[PDB]
């Protein structure tokens, strides 16, 4: 069929095959496998398990993730824990991807994964930066991408999107100086949302 | 089985008694997975592989042919691996990941699309 | 090892929102009203928490909308009420919650178009 | 109610981080005064420090407290290390801000803001 | 195009190579700045019949996640291990 | 979004034909001289071990002899359908990395050669209007047509909810996007993975025993563009 | 179609004009009021009315698919013109 | 598959090694450097004599936007605002009213060419070919105040450069 | 004890009897495509956008109007129901004008919708379309009766809820027309509902033509103060104005209706 994407069931078993053997080894971390229908494995642990879950993973002769591909953080503000982990982690030996997935919230630390991956240093800093999220025994975390001395984390979906003060030169004080936004032109927001469901197979129980 | 000049991946020296090196680290991991609990998946799945690649080594004298069999890349590749996984599993005795799960998520933390 | 907190879950000073826009704000929640131009329900089902209108003047070059509201635009989806609650509460916004409004069952029969003796008979198809 | 504490197992324990971050900031303005070449004096950048201690006085949550003083501690090694500029110190200060009012008369005659 | 043949000469020599026939000038083999009209193809869902949309809909065939564990033998990887690569035949070594 | 124009294969043949010269001057320029080899060999070596836990990706892998390359392994559009080789270092240092640049320009050139051949005939974009937008004179005539660029214009289409991390081999390394659809016609979250915030990341590391002068080498054999880094 | 006001500012063909006591006309002195005086609301007006031998036309605008979406005019009423939505035209029944 | 670009073992036997002496000493490398040098001294330059030649562009090029009309004079855009819904940076704003004949037509249509990124997006979706980027690039300006385009200009624009759009149009639409 | 328990693509469902497999399938959360169909109006059962299969029955069913029976599985998701939905869209398409652009419907109509929900994604249809002569109905309500696809629901309304029997379909066919035969005004103190529940723009309301899009407009929830009644409004802004006034669904004030002042 020229305009579906084809299946892949046998990428399908082997990774749902290895979901099993992560839960299987690490039952004390692990809450959740599953496997996306276009074959992506997500781990779902507690946030105690960080440390442990990602360690076994980069080690295991069967695991073999020696890559972090990348870090960051998602905000869903109607979950009592609002922030979601998401580790991207990335096997040459066995040529494959696993996404690693926790949960914290505004005032819970997070275990800081630098000693597993050098690579999550900066990953770290910038969720710190951009949702607010704290690392514990971070070797150094602070803010890497805002302006100096800005206040609040941008990212989260609260945060509006233009913020809350805007630079400009003043001559009288002779620098730049931040003051509340005003704009010329207001963001126009649009509702762009069909009244009608597109797609029955993910509809929710009533 | 002439020694080869480089390994090709810079900061891994190649090494001279591979035969040796991997028959001390295997029977090491599995010394310390003696510590560790009988029903423990961590225990009964590495010692399977472990046992698997002694057996190996224990069978080729020949390293490229060796090589061959493990499907592990260089055997200082190999080495390598097996001195992580006798890493880990020093870790894993103080984890202990092999115990109940310490909490159950909120109701509705994994759902999506909320 | 865990500590013990009984304080309200309270953030407003490491949000960094400036303190005119927590004190002075109502959120709103509720969920939003379907549009009578269609009869599509799915745009009803998730709570929303919108902020008070405020000014918006005419910028004298253009004439294009111009506001000093940095909450113009906000508006947060919640899968329930009790989440949309607690999420103003902990950010120290005042909030109204509106109650939803299901439409009620109705009562359908093609046949009572017919009817032999009562008013529901239609004079035209 | 159970949590996981940041540094602070109680709120005697996070006052005594905050008193040590106040002793810090107190000690670095006049050097901020001097380094910075700031034309305000050294009890203004005092004075400016304990108005932005005080006005989180009503905390009574150590997790709220610890993640202050951790910011807090932020806020002092950018200025330390002059990652800041001039513009960045000044900003506590607001000076091209012109005097809100505050009364219901005044705000009732300039726009419809409460 | 236009350098005369002693000074093609010195820059060949120059630099080794012969540079006029791989001048990095464009002249005459571009293409022409005006074309004939295209025609172009229509793709495999332009049918007349047998072309219900409920037989090609990509996205309604997406499904939520298979959930292999909630928390409500022999080992395996992920994949298979990855095949060692072969030297290449073209230019193993520059 | 369009087909190609009449004549530009042609254009781009002509151009390929004499490209790897121009490679050759630069090669002439820099490869064999002492000056550039004292600036760049045995700077800014990176080892295999830890280039990977670093999260290094593309020739700050292959310059320290790890075989890895997306389009090989993890292949996508019709990579496995072209033949070309990976440039792989010895060295792990500045000079094998510009090494492997200068042999990829070389193997691109091969590529596009296979490409101008291979290149097949049909349409450009999905022959689903529901997701790519009809041409225009189908909009201008059809019912279905104009109800469908409205819509795909207007509120888009809308994707399943589910989230994915794609990646490909992009001439700075491994560029992904980690996209999150919660259902509807917009985004709900997409984290851009840019291989330069790594790099970058380990310029420390790197530049440890090495002159200030170095320093610039090495930010330069990164290949930092700072759109990406900063995003 | 261009008309000035009492205070000379031109007229726009949206109508739009500054009043007399309106500053905003100050960002013309020393320049201009950048007016199009190409109205199309003028221009449509000089087009004939096309007569037809039909009840039912269709325009797309002319020059196939650089026009307009294809639509079809009624023309059962006598009291009227049929007019394009689009472009403006006007069509007639003969006889 | 794979190569490896710096892998080799130099000759140690005694004519080598006095080869890479005799480099070493007289500089032979750097000489054959300076001879591709000279040979661009005696190339072509590449340089075209701007503004009197100019670089060649294609009739999908996207420059300045431009509001067309019909053939009878009438304006193409029918206030549909497709194109402000789809910029990508909000640069259109848009309002309409029955026109005085009843026609649908703008009261206002705006771009804010320094929000605008040139994208081509509005001309994509525009039904009725009325707001076009033309092939104009040399309109910078002394202030930013004369890149913020209302509806005027912009129908300026179109009756300026119409003769140029509508080739142009005629040798893309076929693609489109 | 009364309710009968029918099936919803399987999942089981208690609903007393004389509910119709629409209301059934909306009591799982599956709403049923529809045009004429409408919870408020009696039932018509002409537009057949609501064609379902009913597992093991050969025919589909018009589940607006049909009645669920005991044990009966409605499959809203299978391949018959979905050429059923396509086929329909299809006719429904076939005369309809191309004037989404034009047109003051498109954004929010229920037609280009459940076009894009359930229909096709081209055309098939060779000919030339039905044009239709429009109707002079007041100054409040425009008709473009080109794009009406005769779902009388704007007859049922005015005859049911406005008790003005004025609005009728006259002709046969393809040619059945929706007006009044004779020259004659809808002036009725509800009448401007009928733009609202008119499911594509041949009916639209005057005073708003071409000035704004649904997508940019902003909705305050607000109340009416007209009259005494209280109706539930919603109030449309753009930039700072208002551009609309929409009824909102309240069951024991307004329901969805507005009187004419409120509009
Ligand atoms: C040393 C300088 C030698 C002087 C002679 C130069 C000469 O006439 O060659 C032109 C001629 C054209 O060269 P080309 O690259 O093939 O040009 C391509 C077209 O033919 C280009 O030709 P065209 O097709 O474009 O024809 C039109 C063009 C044709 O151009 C000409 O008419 C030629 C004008 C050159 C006259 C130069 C007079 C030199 C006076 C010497 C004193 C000044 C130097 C100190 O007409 C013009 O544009 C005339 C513009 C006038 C330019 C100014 C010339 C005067 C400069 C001196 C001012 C002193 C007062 O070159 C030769 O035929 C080679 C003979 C010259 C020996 C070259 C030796 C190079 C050095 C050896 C390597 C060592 C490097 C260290
Ligand atoms: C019979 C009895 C006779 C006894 C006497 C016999 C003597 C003849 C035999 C000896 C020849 C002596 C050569 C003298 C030139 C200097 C040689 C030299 O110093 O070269 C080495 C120098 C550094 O070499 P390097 O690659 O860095 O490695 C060495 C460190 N391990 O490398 C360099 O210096 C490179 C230069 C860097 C500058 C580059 C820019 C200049 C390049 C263009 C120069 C053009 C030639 C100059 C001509 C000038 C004419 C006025
Ligand atoms: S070119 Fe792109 S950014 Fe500019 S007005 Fe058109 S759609 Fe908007
Ligand atoms: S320019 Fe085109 S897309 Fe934009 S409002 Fe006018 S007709 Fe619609
Ligand atoms: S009623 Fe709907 S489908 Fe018909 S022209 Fe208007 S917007 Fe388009
Ligand atoms: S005018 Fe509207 S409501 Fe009335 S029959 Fe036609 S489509 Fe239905
Ligand atoms: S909604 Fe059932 S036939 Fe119209
Ligand atoms: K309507
Ligand atoms: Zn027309």
């Amino acid at each position: 069929r020229p305009t579906v994407r084809p299946r892949n069931d046998v990428a399908h078993k082997q990774l749902s095959a290895f979901g099993e053997y992560v839960a299987e080894i690490l039952p004390k971390y692990v809450q959740q496998v599953q496997v996306s229908c276009f074959n992506e494995l997500e781990i779902c642990i507690h946030p105690d398990g960080v440390i442990p879950v990602l360690t076994f993973l980069r080690d295991h002769s069967n695991a073999q993730f020696k890559s972090l591909a990348d870090l960051t953080a998602v905000d869903i503000p109607t979950r009592q824990n609002r922030f979601e982990i998401v580790y991207n982690l990335l096997s040459l030996r066995f040529n494959s991807r696993i996404r690693v997935k926790t949960y914290t919230d505004e005032l819970t630390p997070i275990e800081s994964s630098v000693p597993v991956y050098k690579a999550a240093n900066w990953y770290e800093r910038e969720i710190w930066d951009m949702f607010g999220v704290f690392f514990a025994n971070h070797p150094d975390l602070r803010r890497i991408l805002t302006d100096y001395g800005f206040e609040g984390h941008p990212f989260r979906k609260d945060f509006p999107l233009s913020g809350y003060v805007e630079l400009r030169y003043d001559d009288e004080v002779k620098r730049v100086v931040a003051e509340p936004v005003e704009l010329a032109q207001e963001f126009r927001k649009f509702d762009l949302n069909s009244p009608w469901e597109a797609f029955p197979a993910y509809r929710q129980p009533p | 089985g002439l020694l080869k000049k480089t390994t090709g991946l810079v900061g891994l020296a190649v090494c001279e008694t591979p035969h040796e090196r991997l028959k001390i680290l295997y029977t090491k991991i599995l010394d310390v997975l003696g510590h560790i609990p009988k029903n423990a998946a961590y225990r009964k799945y590495t010692e399977q592989i472990t046992n698997e690649k002694l057996s190996m080594v224990k069978a080729e004298p020949d390293v490229k042919k060796l090589e061959e069999r493990l499907q592990g890349g260089q055997i200082e590749e190999v080495i390598l691996q097996a001195e992580n996984e006798l890493s880990l599993a020093r870790k894993m005795i103080q984890w202990k990941p092999w115990e109940p799960l310490v909490e159950e998520p909120p109701a509705s933390q994994w759902k999506w699309p909320i | 090892q865990l500590i013990t907190v009984d304080e309200k879950l309270d953030i407003t000073t490491i949000t960094g929102v400036p303190e005119e826009h927590i004190k002075t704000r109502k959120a709103r929640i509720f969920v939003p009203a379907r549009n009578n131009m269609q009869s599509g329900v799915n745009n009803t089902k998730k709570w929303k928490m919108e902020f008070d209108t405020r000014e918006r003047w005419e910028n004298p070059l253009m004439g294009w909308a111009s506001t000093a509201d940095p909450l113009s635009n906000l508006v947060l989806t919640f899968s329930t009420k009790e989440d949309a609650v607690a999420f103003a509460e902990k950010n120290g916004w005042s909030y109204d919650v509106e109650e939803r409004k299901v439409p009620k069952p109705k009562s359908k029969s093609y046949g009572a178009n017919f009817s032999w003796n009562k008013r529901t008979r239609v004079s035209t198809k | 109610t159970s949590v996981k504490p940041i540094f602070s197992r109680d709120m005697n324990e996070a006052k005594r981080r905050v008193r040590e971050l106040y002793r810090a900031w107190y000690r670095e303005v006049p050097n901020t005064v001097h380094l910075f070449q700031l034309d305000i004096s050294v009890k203004q950048g005092r004075d400016k420090v304990r108005e932005m201690f005080k006005k989180n006085a009503h905390i009574t949550d150590p997790r709220v407290v610890d993640l202050l003083v951790i910011k807090g501690k932020m806020e002092l090694e950018e200025t330390i290390k002059v990652w800041k500029q001039r513009t960045h110190v000044m900003r506590f200060f607001h000076e091209t801000e012109a005097p809100r009012p505050k009364d219901f008369l005044s705000k009732f005659y300039v726009g419809h803001d409460p | 195009a236009s350098a005369t043949r002693f000074i093609q000469w010195l820059r060949n020599w120059a630099s080794g190579r012969d540079l006029q026939a791989k001048l990095q000038l464009r002249y005459q083999e571009i293409s022409k700045r005006t074309q004939p009209p295209p025609k172009l193809p229509v793709g495999p869902s332009h049918k007349l019949s047998n072309n219900y949309y409920c037989t090609r809909d990509g996205r309604r065939e997406a499904m939520p996640p298979s959930i292999v564990m909630s928390s409500q033998k022999k080992a395996v990887s992920p994949a298979p291990p990855i095949k060692r690569w072969e030297l290449s035949q073209d230019e193993p070594y520059l | 979004h369009q087909d190609l124009p009449l004549g530009l294969m042609d254009d781009i043949y002509e151009f390929s034909k004499n490209f790897s010269l121009r490679i050759d001057e630069l090669e002439e320029m820099l490869t064999n001289n002492r000056i550039w080899r004292n600036r760049t060999v045995d700077i800014g070596i990176v080892t295999a071990e830890d280039a990977l836990n670093y999260g290094f990706s593309g020739v700050m892998l292959r310059g320290s002899g790890i075989q890895w390359d997306l389009r090989k392994t993890q292949p996508y559009d019709v990579y496995d359908q072209v033949e070309f080789d990976v440039p792989i270092g010895s060295r792990g240092d500045c000079y094998d990395r510009y090494l492997c640049r200068v042999e990829e320009m070389r193997q691109s050139i091969r590529i596009i050669s296979q490409c101008l051949n291979k290149m097949p005939p049909g349409e450009i974009k999905v022959d689903d209007a529901k997701v790519s937008p009809p041409k225009r004179a189908e909009m201008k005539t059809s019912m279905e047509s104009l109800i469908h660029h409205f819509k795909l214009y207007t509120e888009g289409y809308q994707v399943p909810p589910g989230a994915t991390y794609t990646a490909i081999e992009a001439p700075k390394g491994e560029f992904g996007v980690y996209l999150v659809s919660d259902g509807s016609s917009r985004p709900y979250r997409c984290k851009i993975k840019a291989p330069g915030f790594a790099h970058l990341a380990g310029l420390d590391k790197m530049s440890k025993g090495h002159m200030l002068a170095d320093v610039v080498a090495i930010i330069g054999t990164q290949d930092i563009v700072f759109g990406e880094v900063d995003r | 179609g261009v008309r000035t006001s009492p205070t000379g500012e031109k007229v726009t063909h949206t109508g739009q004009v500054y009043d007399d006591g309106d500053y905003r006309k100050v960002r013309f002195v020393g320049r201009q009021k950048e007016v199009n005086e190409n109205f199309a609301i003028d221009l449509i007006a000089e087009q004939p009315v096309s007569q037809v031998g039909s009840r039912v036309i269709s325009c797309d605008g002319g020059g196939g698919a650089l026009g307009h979406p294809r639509v079809y005019i009624n023309l059962d009423k006598e009291t009227k013109t049929g007019t394009c939505g689009y472009c403006g035209l006007q069509f007639r029944q003969q006889h | 598959t794979y190569k490896y670009v710096n892998l080799r073992e130099p000759s140690m036997d005694m004519k080598s090694v006095t080869d890479r002496a005799a480099q070493t000493l007289l500089w032979t490398e750097l000489i054959r450097g300076l001879g591709m040098t000279l040979s661009y001294l005696f190339r072509e330059p590449a340089t075209i004599n701007y503004p009197f030649e100019k670089g060649p562009l294609s009739p999908r090029f996207r420059g300045e936007h431009a509001l067309r009309r019909y053939p009878s004079g009438e304006e193409r855009c029918i206030a549909c605002k497709l194109c402000e819904a789809v910029c990508p940076a909000q640069a259109i704003t848009i309002e309409a009213e029955p026109r005085a004949d009843g026609s649908r037509r703008t009261t206002r249509y705006d771009i804010d060419m320094t929000k605008c990124i040139y994208c081509g997006f509005c001309q994509e979706a525009c039904p009725v070919d009325a707001i076009v980027e033309g092939p104009n690039f040399e309109f910078s300006t002394e202030t930013h105040e004369e890149l913020l385009y209302n509806k005027e200009k912009l129908l300026n624009n179109g009756d300026k450069w119409e003769a140029e759009i509508a080739a142009n149009i005629q040798a893309d639409y076929l693609y489109r | 004890s009364n309710l009968i328990e029918v099936f919803v693509d399987g999942q089981s469902v208690m609903v007393e009897p004389g509910t119709t497999v629409l209301q059934a399938c909306e009591k799982v959360g599956m709403q049923i495509p529809r045009f004429c169909y409408h919870e408020r109006l009696s039932v018509a059962g002409n537009c057949r956008m609501c064609l379902v299969e009913i597992e093991k029955a050969p025919k589909v069913v018009a589940a607006c109007a049909m009645p669920v029976m005991k044990g009966w599985n409605i499959l809203t998701n299978s391949e018959k129901t979905k050429k059923a939905r396509e086929g329909v869209m299809e006719f429904l398409l076939a005369n309809h004008p191309l004037d989404c652009p034009i047109c003051d419907q498109g954004g929010e109509c229920d037609l280009q919708d459940q076009s894009m929900m359930f229909g096709s994604d081209r055309s098939r249809f060779l000919e030339g379309k039905r044009a239709v002569e429009d109707k002079n109905i007041g100054p409040l309500v425009k008709t473009i009766m080109t794009r009406c696809i005769q779902c009388t629901r704007c007859i049922r309304f005015a005859s049911e809820i406005a008790g003005v029997d004025d609005l009728g379909t006259t002709g046969r066919g393809n040619d059945m027309q929706v007006g009044t035969y004779i020259e004659k005004m809808f002036m009725s103190e509800l009448s401007g509902n009928i733009i609202d529940i008119c499911p594509v723009g041949a009916l639209t309301s005057k005073p708003y033509a071409f000035t704004a899009r649904p997508w940019e407009t902003r909705k305050t929830e607000s109340i009416d103060v007209m009259d005494a009644v209280g109706s539930n409004i919603v109030v449309s802004t753009r930039t700072g104005e208002v551009m609309r006034i929409l009824p909102r669904m309240h069951e024991d004030i307004n329901e969805e209706w507005i009187s004419d002042k409120t509009r």
